[PDB]
């Protein structure tokens, strides 16, 4: 293992934590006379700020709209933050990290924080299925090898 | 008389005798769809 | 306006829900660099909403303006609403029940909503001490040199 | 029937914390074959312990079982413990504190923590209705009839 | 032996969730007495299981032990299981699918499900270190001095 | 066995390697002090 190549990337989790959380339910008593068939409009964003050398914070924003039209269920945004060490890669490879990988780390925390807020407003909980733009390149780029075989036992 | 042995712990409370099992207030909130108008990520 | 002294009244808890939530950590990794316990400013507001005849919602706005030194630590606000079947009672006794007792029922839920957001932002666990608004209101009657204005209206 | 001798007393919350969590989905990959509202049976439990003089710790345990048809859906359970401190009260006034008042503090946390584990299993919300531990404490011993808090004025 | 990228493979992320969760703090009040420096022990495990015709659920057992010698602070375990309908690849890439890629899909969500329980128990945040299951396997396989960047394609 | 088996999922993984801890700055937090007074009116 001659680790002379940056394909591994020197990545480190310093700290993960919500910067901002918010929930709005204008029609919160209306839920009794509102039909539970709102169309979930998901929306996503990611940001970056250099705090120090190789130290980049990523702000993964998720915004969930739930509304039948004007008869709105709720609005719920969680701005998740994460202090990350991003070293070894630069520029376009770094743009793949803080634009896809690092917010994908932050998204489970944001998801659960939203779905808790849904339950607090006492609406139907709905968990958003994984979307990996980061892993999509691994899904695309096939390696080379395929044939395994040979295992069984040593004894 | 001051029976210094009883103290400020004459009861534990180890039960919560809740014989009225429910789920929530009588109204079905358990209904939501329209998640992913498309398929999965391949 | 009426005194109203009768226990034949009805009072049931229908549903607790957050109509509004907020948590804002503006200098979130910066106050992390400050090893100290942040000063907690407690802000408190109330609201009410008539949903039907003898059915009244009340909102409790528990707000935490936390700051360490010359700078914010973390911000929080939860407008914790809850519906109560208030029958057999109106006048100053309704202004007492809906303005003291019903917010007191909402206060454990207000605290919990804040506690969770603070632990999500990885700030130190926040447990506001239980405040009985009723006992304070008893003394309030004999503590009036004059005047007397309030506001309770939410959608 | 009350006989609850009112005193100025002194109360304190030292620490609130989740001691224990369980979420078991034995039918996890089988649950999508189950299309109805799950038959949910909740259980409420308490286990108390005195840490010191004037200082006790009561644990509020909420169990949840669910099943569709004649087969399991999901299982979940939370144990919200809390260290509390008391002075002034005694006998029935003390029994009422650990018997009703302290479960009222702990319940929002235990409740929402179950529904937060629901988020993790990707299925519809299971949020628990507000349980009247106080009324239940009365239903344990029929009617409040205690009396206490004696003036032992010695010098 | 490289350019044999045929449309044989089929992989879909059907569901990613917790099959099982556990958080046990037997010394939850007792942590106030001890020193706040436990030993962060991380446990990793992966399994696959054919539910249907080439549909296998891969479960990740992550377990976080925190003990300063014999004196345990707390324990966390999250069986982050996910259903994946995979086929059309064999041997090395098949073993690398369910053994590397699939637990690496489960690992951000496992990380979070632990971290959130920890903070509810009034314990300091525990972030799981990113284990490059995919990259380290292919490294050791023969690419111990190799580097494979990905072409940033639009669609 | 001693002749033909070869699982769909073998996965040797005889290369297990990870750091362990990542915590460095131990900020004294746990439970927020200086919160409220010792009032707590009943």
């Amino acid at each position: 293992m001659s680790e002379q190549n940056n394909t591994e990337m020197t990545f480190q989790i310093q700290r993960i934590y919500t910067k901002d959380i918010s929930f709005e339910a204008p029609n919160a008593p209306h839920v009794f006379q509102k039909d539970w068939q709102p169309e979930v409009k998901l929306d996503l964003d990611t940001a970056s700020s250099q705090l120090a050398d190789d130290v980049y914070e990523v702000v993964l924003r998720v915004t969930v709209t739930a509304s039948l039209g004007e008869e709105t269920a709720f609005l719920c945004e969680v701005q998740q933050g994460g202090i990350f060490s991003i070293a070894g890669i630069e520029g376009t490879q770094m743009a793949h990290c803080l634009g896809a990988y690092c917010p994908n780390i932050l998204f489970p925390y944001a998801r659960e924080c939203i779905t808790s807020m849904v339950s607090r407003g006492t609406f139907p909980q709905l968990n958003l299925a994984p979307v990996n733009f980061d892993a999509l390149f691994m899904n695309y780029l096939q390696q080379q090898a395929g044939e395994g075989t040979e295992e069984h036992q040593d004894a | 008389d001051k029976a210094f042995q009883d103290k400020l712990y004459p009861f534990t409370w180890d039960a919560v005798r809740y014989n009225g099992k429910l789920i929530a207030y009588p109204i079905a909130v358990e209904a939501l769809s329209l998640i992913y108008n498309k398929d999965l990520l391949p």
